[PDB]
RNA sequence: UCCCCCGUGCCCAUAGCGGCGUGGAACCACCCGUUCCCAUUCCGAACACGGAAGUGAAACGCGCCAGCGCCGAUGGUACUGGGCGGGCGACCGCCUGGGAGAGUAGGUCGGUGCGGGGGA
RNA sequence: CGCCUCCUAAAAGGUAACGGAGGCGCCCAAAGGUCCCCUCAGGCGGGACGGAAAUCCGCCGGAGAGCGCAAGGGUAGAAGGGGGCCUGACUGCGAGGCCUGCAAGCCGAGCAGGGGCGAAAGCCGGGCCUAGUGAACCGGUGGUCCCGUGUGGAAGGGCCAU
RNA sequence: CUGACUGGGGCCUGUAGAGCACUGAUAGGGCUAGGGGGCCCACCAGCCUACCAAACCCUGUCAAACUCCGAAGGGUCCCAG
C-alpha cells in the first residue's frame, strides 16, 4: 500500500452494504473496480463497486 | 570502525516432521520445506508453501523414484 | 491442389534429373522444399509509424499469405528496443502458395532486381537450406511504385528436406534459381 | 607477487590445519621437489622469496614450477585497537600447506644445482623440509 | 529431449492420476481407435475395447463411438462404472470425443 | 486458412515486354513487367547487351607498327 | 506358457549419445486430401476431419558396435562413534567398532508387469 | 535496534559475538481462478538495411534461461511463454497438525451457501516459496437495530466491517 | 512400566573426509578469438612473434557462504530389555 496503491472497499451494488476490503492501483486502474461477488446479505453474487475507504 | 553487517533472519524450522513407519492422523504435517524436495504421494496433500500434509488416518512411507523425484505416501490402515 | 507450372516443372523434371543425379533408392529420399519462410526485418517500426500495416499489406500482395507480426524477446538499448515491441514481419509458405511465390520469383522478381549478376552459390545451410535478402518489395510485380511509401527488402529462407548442400545446390538449380557462380 | 585476480569473498574463516596433505604429494613436473614437513599458512611473500632465491641461483637456465598459490586472504586488525567492531582488514594471502605438500619443482638443470637451490628455498620457508628427486612411486601417480 | 506431443501426453495423464479414479486411455492411430480401462495402482487393464478387435468399419468419427458404446457394455459387466477420461495427447473432439460419447451413453459415468 | 485475412489468388497473366507471357497465380490477375527470365542479360546465354567490347585495351592499340626497324 | 507388433505401467542411464544394419503381410507412421467438424498472433507445420494410391526416406520398433556418457568391485587409505596415550604448542599416535571419495579390475548399446492385434 | 536469505551451525531441530555477505518496509486488476496450447539459455552455419546483440531459417543443446525484486530451496512430466472465459484476491465454518514461555506466526482436508473454468476427472478460500510489517488503548466511517437510566423516542454506547 | 540407557528395524540428514560435475579461485603446457609489437602496405590485404591473453583441452591444485560424492555419528518412530 502506497499513495498509489490505494486500500478500498467492495459494496454491494444491490444492497449498498460494504463485503469486501481490498487494493488497487490507481495508476494503472483508475477507474472504479467492479467485480462479482457473493454478498451474504443478498445470499447470492452481486456486481460490487469500488468505494472509498 | 564498525560493522555493516549483523544481521540474520529467525530459525524456520524447516524439514520432515513425520518419518518413514510413523502412525499420522489426517492432517498431519509430515514436511516443511521450500519448493518441492519431497513431491506428495498416496493419500497426501500440498500446501500453498509446499507442506506436505495427511489426508487420511494412517502410515507414513517414503520413497525414491530416482529422476522422478522422492515422495511422500500415506498408507491407510 | 493448383496446376503450377514450377511445381509441374519440379516433378516432371526435377525429380527425374536428381534421381538420376544421385541415384536414390527411394521415393522419399530425394530432394523436396518443404516451405518458404519470408521475414520482414523492418524494427524501422519500433516507434515512429509504428504502423508497419503498410508493410503486411505489400507482404500478402507478394505471397496471399497475411503474415504475422514478430516481437523483440528482449529489450536492447542501442537499436532502441524494448522487449514485445513489434519489430518485423514472417509469412511461412507451403504448398501450393510456396510454387506460385518461386514462379514469379524466379521469372520475374530476380531480373527486376537491380544490376543482378546472380544469386549467391555460397549462401547454403550446410544443411541443406537456402537464404537470400532483398532490398527493395518493388522487385515483385505485385508491388508498383504509385503503391509504395518507403524501401523494405526482405530475408526469404527456401527450406529443403536435401541432408547436403550439394544436393539442394541440385534441386534448386534445377528448379531454376539463377546462381552466379 | 601472488594473489587471486577476483574472488567471491574478501574475507575467509581460519579454519584448521589437520592432516597429511589432501593430494600434491608426488613429483608431477620436474626432476626435484621441495616438500613441505610441516603444516603452515605459507605466505605470498614466502613464495616469492623462495622463487627468486632460486633463479637467482640457477642465474639464466633451469625452469622452476610452484605448485602451491595463496588464495587465502590473512585478516589483522589495525594497531591498539580492542577487540570487537567487526573483522580485521585483509592484509596479506597465505597458501596453506600440510605435510607431504610438494611445493616446489624444479628441471632443466644439473642435480647438484637443483639440490642447492631447494636448499636455499627452504631456508626462507617457515617450516621444515625435504629435497626429494622425481620417482617411478610418482611416475605411477 | 521431450516432444511438444511426450510433454501434453504427460501433463493430461498425470492430472488424471492424481485424482485416483480408473482411467479410460484412448489410443488414437490413423487407421483405427483403441480404449483400456487401466488401473493404476495395480498397473494392471481390466477391460479393453477397438476398433480392430470389433472389426468396425465406416467413418472413423461413427466407429470411435461404437467402441465407446462397447467399452461400456464390458465394463459394466464387471461393475466397473466410475471412470476418468484419459484423453492423452488427443483434443477433446472428433473421433476421442465420439468415443467418450460412445463410452457415457453406456452408462460409463464422468 | 483463416477467412477474410487474405488476398484472393486468381489465375494471372503477367505480360513482360519481350513478348512473354507466364500464366501464373497472383492477387492482380493482369500485370505489365519490364523483364523477364527469357529476355534478362544474365539469363539469356549471357548476350551482353551494349558492352560485348571484351577490355578492348591495352595492347589493343595498334595504332601502328611504325616505329624504326 | 513362445516370437512380432500396438497400448499402458514399473525400475529410474547397466535403460543415454553416436555409428551401422534391419522391418511394412499385420500394426504404426509418414502419406492422399482440406468438402465437413476443428485449427494457424501467418502457415492443414501443429491441432482436426475424411481417406487409402504409395513409402518405410523421416519418425518409431528391433538388432549389432564400447568412441563418449552411465554403472563399478576387491584391496588399501582418509575420516570417525567409544576407549587410551603423546606434544609447550601448530598438532601426532595406539585400541576396539564403523568406514569413504578418488582410482584400478570390470560392467553396460536395458530389464520387467498388465491388456490388445497377429504369428506358431 | 523489527523482518527475509546464505554462511558460521559440529549431516534432526535449535544455537552466540560490535563474526562473514546481501535484502525488505513494496508490488500485480493480472503478475489472480480455470481450461487449452506452447518450451529455454547458449553454441555453430545460413539471411537486405542489421551491428557482438533487433527479426527469420537449419542443426546441436535437460536445463546452465525463465520464474517482478536479495538469497536460498524448487521448477520444463512447469512454478516458465501465449490465448479463451472469468473474480475462489469467496461467505459461514473447520477434523488435524507445524511452530511455540506467552501472545503471535504457519499449513490445512472436509461440510454448507452462492459462484468460475472444464466434456469430464476435477481445480479455485489470491500470487513457485520463504521478507513487503505493528499488540492494546483512544477515535473515525459503513452496516446492524443488541442496550437506551420512570415510559416512548433521542443522546451515547455494543456488535459486524474497515 | 510408560523413564534415562540399551538390542533390532525402518525412515530423515549433507558435517569429517574427499572431489572438481556446478559457482568461483588456480600454476604450467597445448590449442586458439582478441589486442601489444615487428616486417611489409594504404590499394585492402598479407607474413613473423621467447608479447599480455578469452573460450576450449591437458597436467596439477584451492573454497565457511562450491558439491558429481559422502561417512562415523546424530534424530525420530515401532517392538523388546
Ligand atoms: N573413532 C576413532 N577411532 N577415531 C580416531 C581419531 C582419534 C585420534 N585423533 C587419532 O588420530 O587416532
Ligand atoms: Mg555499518
Ligand atoms: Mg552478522
Ligand atoms: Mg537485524
Ligand atoms: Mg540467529
Ligand atoms: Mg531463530
Ligand atoms: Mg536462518
Ligand atoms: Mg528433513
Ligand atoms: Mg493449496
Ligand atoms: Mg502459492
Ligand atoms: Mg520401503
Ligand atoms: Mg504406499
Ligand atoms: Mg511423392
Ligand atoms: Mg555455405
Ligand atoms: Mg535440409
Ligand atoms: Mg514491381
Ligand atoms: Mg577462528
Ligand atoms: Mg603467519
Ligand atoms: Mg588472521
Ligand atoms: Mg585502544
Ligand atoms: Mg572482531
Ligand atoms: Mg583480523
Ligand atoms: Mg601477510
Ligand atoms: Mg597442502
Ligand atoms: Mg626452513
Ligand atoms: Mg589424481
Ligand atoms: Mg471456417
Ligand atoms: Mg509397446
Ligand atoms: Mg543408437
Ligand atoms: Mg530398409
Ligand atoms: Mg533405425
Ligand atoms: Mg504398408
Ligand atoms: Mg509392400
Ligand atoms: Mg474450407
Ligand atoms: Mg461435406
Ligand atoms: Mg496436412
Ligand atoms: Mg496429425
Ligand atoms: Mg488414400
Ligand atoms: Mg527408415
Ligand atoms: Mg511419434
Ligand atoms: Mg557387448
Ligand atoms: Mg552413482
Ligand atoms: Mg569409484
Ligand atoms: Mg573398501
Ligand atoms: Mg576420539
Ligand atoms: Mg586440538
Ligand atoms: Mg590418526
Ligand atoms: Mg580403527
Ligand atoms: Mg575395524
Ligand atoms: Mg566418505
Ligand atoms: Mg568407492
Ligand atoms: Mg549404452
Ligand atoms: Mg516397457
Ligand atoms: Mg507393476
Ligand atoms: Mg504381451
Ligand atoms: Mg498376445
Ligand atoms: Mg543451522
Ligand atoms: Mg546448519
Ligand atoms: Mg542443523
Ligand atoms: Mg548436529
Ligand atoms: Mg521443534
Ligand atoms: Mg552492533
Ligand atoms: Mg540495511
Ligand atoms: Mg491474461
Ligand atoms: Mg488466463
Ligand atoms: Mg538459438
Ligand atoms: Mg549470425
Ligand atoms: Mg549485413
Ligand atoms: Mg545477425
Ligand atoms: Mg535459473
Ligand atoms: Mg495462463
Ligand atoms: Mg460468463
Ligand atoms: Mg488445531
Ligand atoms: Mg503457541
Ligand atoms: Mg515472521
Ligand atoms: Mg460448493
Ligand atoms: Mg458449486
Ligand atoms: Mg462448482
Ligand atoms: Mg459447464
Ligand atoms: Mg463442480
Ligand atoms: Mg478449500
Ligand atoms: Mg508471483
Ligand atoms: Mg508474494
Ligand atoms: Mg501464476
Ligand atoms: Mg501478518
Ligand atoms: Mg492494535
Ligand atoms: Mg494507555
Ligand atoms: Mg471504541
Ligand atoms: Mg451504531
Ligand atoms: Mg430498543
Ligand atoms: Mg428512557
Ligand atoms: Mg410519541
Ligand atoms: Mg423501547
Ligand atoms: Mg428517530
Ligand atoms: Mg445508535
Ligand atoms: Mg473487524
Ligand atoms: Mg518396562
Ligand atoms: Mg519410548
Ligand atoms: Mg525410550
Ligand atoms: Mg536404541
Ligand atoms: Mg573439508
Ligand atoms: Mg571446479
Ligand atoms: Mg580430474
Ligand atoms: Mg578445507
Ligand atoms: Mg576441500
Ligand atoms: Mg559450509
Ligand atoms: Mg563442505
Ligand atoms: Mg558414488
Ligand atoms: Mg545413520
Ligand atoms: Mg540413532
Ligand atoms: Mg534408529
Ligand atoms: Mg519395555
Ligand atoms: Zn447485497
Ligand atoms: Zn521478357
Amino acid at each position: 500500500a502506497s499513495e498509489v496503491r490505494i486500500k478500498l472497499l467492495l459494496e454491494c451494488t444491490e444492497c449498498k452494504r460494504r463485503n469486501y476490503a481490498t487494493e488497487k492501483n490507481k495508476r494503472n486502474t483508475p477507474n472504479k473496480l467492479e467485480l462479482r461477488k457473493y454478498c451474504p446479505w443478498c445470499r447470492k453474487h452481486t456486481v460490487h463497486r469500488e468505494v472509498k475507504i | 570502525g564498525s560493522t555493516r553487517n549483523g544481521r540474520d533472519s529467525q530459525a524456520k524450522r524447516l524439514g520432515v516432521k513425520r518419518y518413514e513407519g510413523q502412525v499420522v492422523r489426517a492432517g498431519n504435517i509430515l514436511v516443511r520445506q521450500r519448493g518441492t524436495r519431497f513431491k506428495p504421494g498416496k493419500n497426501v496433500g500440498m500446501g500453498r508453501d509446499f507442506t506436505l500434509f495427511a489426508l487420511v488416518d494412517g502410515v507414513v512411507e517414503f520413497q525414491d523414484r530416482g529422476r522422478l523425484g522422492r515422495y511422500v505416501h500415506v498408507r491407510p490402515l | 491442389p493448383l496446376d503450377v507450372a514450377l511445381k509441374r516443372k519440379y516433378y516432371e523434371e526435377v525429380r527425374p534429373e536428381l534421381i538420376r543425379r544421385f541415384g536414390y533408392q527411394n521415393v522419399w529420399e530425394v530432394p523436396r522444399l518443404e516451405k518458404v519462410v519470408i521475414n520482414q526485418g523492418l524494427g524501422e517500426a519500433k516507434e515512429d509509424a509504428r504502423i508497419l500495416e503498410k508493410a503486411a499489406q505489400e507482404l500478402a500482395l507478394i505471397t496471399g499469405q497475411k503474415p504475422a507480426v514478430t516481437r523483440a524477446k528482449k529489450s536492447i538499448s542501442n537499436f532502441k528496443l524494448r522487449k514485445g515491441m513489434p519489430i518485423g514481419l514472417r509469412v511461412t509458405l507451403r504448398r501450393d502458395r510456396m510454387w506460385i511465390f518461386l514462379e514469379k520469383l524466379l521469372n520475374v522478381a530476380l531480373p527486376r532486381i537491380r544490376d543482378f549478376r546472380g544469386l549467391n552459390p555460397n549462401s547454403f545451410d550446410g544443411r541443406g537450406n537456402y537464404n537470400l535478402g532483398l532490398r527493395e518489395q518493388l522487385i515483385f510485380p505485385e508491388i508498383t511504385y504509385d503503391m509504395v511509401d518507403a524501401l523494405r527488402g526482405m530475408d526469404i529462407a527456401v527450406v529443403t528436406t536435401a541432408e547436403t548442400d550439394e544436393e539442394a545446390r541440385a534441386l534448386l538449380e534445377l528448379l531454376g534459381f539463377p546462381f552466379r557462380k | 607477487m601472488l594473489m587471486p585476480r577476483r574472488m567471491k569473498y574478501r574475507k575467509q574463516q581460519r579454519g584448521r590445519l589437520k592432516g597429511a596433505t589432501k593430494g600434491g604429494d608426488y613429483v608431477a613436473f620436474g626432476d626435484y621437489g621441495l616438500v613441505a614437513l610441516e603444516p603452515a599458512w605459507i605466505t605470498a611473500q614466502q613464495i616469492e622469496a623462495a622463487r627468486v632465491a632460486m633463479v637467482r641461483h640457477f642465474r639464466r637456465g633451469g625452469k622452476i614450477f610452484i605448485r602451491i598459490f595463496p588464495d587465502k586472504p590473512y585478516t589483522k586488525k589495525p594497531l591498539e585497537v580492542r577487540m570487537g567492531k567487526g573483522k580485521g582488514n585483509v592484509e596479506g594471502y597465505v597458501a596453506v600447506v600440510k605435510p607431504g605438500r610438494v611445493m616446489f619443482e624444479v628441471a632443466g638443470v644439473t642435480e647438484e644445482q637443483a639440490m642447492e637451490a631447494l636448499r636455499i628455498a627452504g631456508h626462507k620457508l617457515p617450516i621444515k623440509t625435504k629435497i626429494v628427486r622425481r620417482d617411478a612411486y610418482d611416475e605411477a601417480q | 529431449r521431450l516432444t511438444a506431443y511426450e510433454r501434453r501426453k504427460f501433463r493430461v495423464r498425470n492430472r488424471i492420476k492424481r485424482t485416483g479414479r480408473l482411467r479410460l486411455s484412448v489410443f488414437r492411430s490413423l487407421k483405427h481407435i483403441y480404449a483400456q480401462i487401466i488401473d493404476d495402482e495395480k498397473g494392471v487393464t481390466l477391460v479393453s475395447a477397438s476398433s480392430l478387435a470389433l472389426k468396425l468399419k465406416g467413418n472413423k468419427t461413427e466407429v470411435a463411438r461404437q467402441v465407446g458404446r462397447a467399452l461400456a457394455e464390458k465394463a459394466l459387466a464387471l461393475g466397473i462404472k466410475q471412470v476418468a477420461f484419459d484423453r492423452g495427447p488427443y483434443k477433446y473432439h472428433g473421433r476421442v470425443k465420439a468415443l467418450a460419447e460412445g463410452a457415457r451413453e453406456g452408462g460409463l459415468e464422468f | 486458412m483463416k477467412e477474410g485475412i487474405h488476398p484472393k489468388l486468381v489465375p494471372a497473366r503477367i505480360i513482360c515486354g519481350c513478348g512473354n507471357v507466364i500464366e501464373t497465380y497472383s492477387t492482380k490477375p493482369e500485370i505489365y513487367v519490364e523483364v523477364c527470365s527469357k529476355c534478362h542479360p544474365f539469363y539469356t546465354g549471357q548476350q551482353r547487351f551494349v558492352d560485348t567490347e571484351g577490355r578492348v585495351e591495352r595492347f589493343q592499340r595498334r595504332y601502328g607498327d611504325s616505329y624504326r626497324k
